């Protein structure tokens, strides 16, 4: 997962070439991380060893 | 135990400013948010934003737009508010209250859990 | 973006169960579950009374309950005594790192 | 910088683009992640970057 961001600024260049860009961020700022269950990982990685 | 020691009451002229502080004790203040509220004698409770103790980032509520600033000092675990451009409408009672636990992995500031509050202080404008 | 609507005051005979309601816009309480109740005795700092309307905080006796539905929520107090003579406030998360506190309501005893 | 503090992994970059009419340039800004911007310079010019 990741945290909140405000919105996607809509900027038009020349003949209608709309593009989006990351604007401001509200409220606080955090990560940017992934979570994995340990006990499942442990025995799965061990079973890899036995085979 | 978790205590919040505030400063004494004060009265100032219109247009002046007053400094309000709140001191943490009994816990590691660097892991919890801190919010403020004002209450006039007969009105509701106006909420002002939190101040992060570590990075020092500050949020402010609407209807201030900079007339109030918030700072901190981690060496003595004390927060300070500077209330500028006082008017007669600012006559009120001020309190500090401790917020939720800061987790570094998700936004938790929006959890209005205030279990420990200071004794408060009176601010009057002449 | 105004405060939450609250009654002015409530009353009740000793023992009587009392229900207090708070009404806002779905953007506040219909969206999330971040709702809390506070009570404050005149001349004292407030005390927290409710977590997640239906969750009890620590240090609270088994006299307070509540629930939410749609755009409103309420608190129920059983076994009314003189000790419950206090002011009550609602407050909830608004989104955008803001919090709404309600107008409040005064409890009277008979 | 952000309304509540600062962020280290992004930069706020002032732009120099064309309007919808090919006669004028206008000021703009967007935020970008640090690893997608390179300081194209012959020296340590921290105010000149390129996508
Ligand atoms: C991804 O992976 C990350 C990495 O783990 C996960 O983060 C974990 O996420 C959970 C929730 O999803 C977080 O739990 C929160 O934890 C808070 C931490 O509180 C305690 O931690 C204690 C360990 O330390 C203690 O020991 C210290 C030593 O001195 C001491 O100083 C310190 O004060 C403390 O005693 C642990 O023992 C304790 O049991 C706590 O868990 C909790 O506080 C959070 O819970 C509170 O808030 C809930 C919602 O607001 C509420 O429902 C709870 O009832 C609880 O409120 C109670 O707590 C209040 C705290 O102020 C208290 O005032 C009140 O009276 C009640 O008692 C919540 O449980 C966990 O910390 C976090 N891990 C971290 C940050 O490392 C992610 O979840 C994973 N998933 C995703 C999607 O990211
Ligand atoms: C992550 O960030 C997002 C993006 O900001 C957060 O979304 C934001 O949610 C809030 C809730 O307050 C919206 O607030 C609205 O404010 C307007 C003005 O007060 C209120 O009224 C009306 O809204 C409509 C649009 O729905 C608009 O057409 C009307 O002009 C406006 N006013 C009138 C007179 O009708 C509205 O009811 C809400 O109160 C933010 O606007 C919304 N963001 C955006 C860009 O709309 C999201 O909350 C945040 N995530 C978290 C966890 O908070
Ligand atoms: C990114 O930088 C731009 C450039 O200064 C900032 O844009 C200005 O922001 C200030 C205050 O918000 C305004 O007074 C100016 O009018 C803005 N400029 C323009 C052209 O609108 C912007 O705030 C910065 N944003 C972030 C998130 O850092
Ligand atoms: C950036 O765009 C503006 C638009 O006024 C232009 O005037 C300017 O010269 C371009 N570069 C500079 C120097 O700002």
């Amino acid at each position: 997962t990741r945290p909140n961001n405000n919105t996607r600024k809509s900027v038009r260049i020349g003949p209608g070439q709309t593009f989006y860009a990351t604007g401001d961020i509200i409220g606080d700022i955090k990560q940017a991380h992934c979570n994995i269950s340990e006990e499942k990982w442990n025995d799965t990685l061990q079973k890899v060893g036995i085979e | 135990q978790v205590q919040l020691v505030q400063s004494g009451a004060e009265v100032k002229k219109p247009g002046a400013s007053v400094k309000v502080s709140c001191k943490a004790s009994g816990y590691t203040f660097t892991g919890y948010y801190m919010h403020w509220v004002r209450q006039a004698p007969g009105q509701g409770l106006e909420w002002m934003g939190w101040i992060n103790p570590n990075s020092g980032g500050t949020n402010y509520a609407q209807k201030f737009q900079g007339r109030v600033t918030m700072t901190r000092d981690t060496s003595i675990s004390t927060a300070y508010m500077e209330l500028s451009r006082l008017r007669s409408d600012d006559t009120a009672v001020y309190y500090c209250a401790r917020g939720g636990w800061i987790s570094l992995y998700y936004d938790s500031s929006g959890y209005p859990n205030f279990d420990y509050w200071g004794q408060g202080t009176l601010v009057t404008v002449s | 973006q105004s405060a939450l609507t609250q009654p002015a005051s409530v009353s009740g005979s000793p023992g009587q169960s009392i229900t207090i309601s708070c009404t806002g816009t779905s953007s506040d309480v219909g969206s999330y579950n971040l709702v809390s109740w506070y009570q404050q005795h005149p001349g004292k700092a407030p005390k927290l009374m409710i977590y997640e309307v239906s969750k009890r905080p620590s240090g609270v006796s088994n006299r307070f309950s509540g629930s939410k539905s749609g755009n409103t929520a309420s608190l129920t107090i059983s076994g009314l005594q003189a000790e419950d003579e206090a002011d009550y406030y609602c407050c909830s998360y608004a989104g955008s790192s803001t919090v709404i506190f309600g107008g409040g309501t005064k409890l009277t005893v008979l | 910088t952000v309304k509540t503090g600062t962020v280290e992994e992004m930069k706020n970059c002032s732009f120099n683009t064309t309007t919808e009419i090919r006669d004028k340039e206008k000021k703009e800004y967007a935020l970008f992640y640090k690893p997608d911007i390179v300081p194209l310079s012959e020296t340590n010019n921290t105010s000149e970057y390129r996508l």
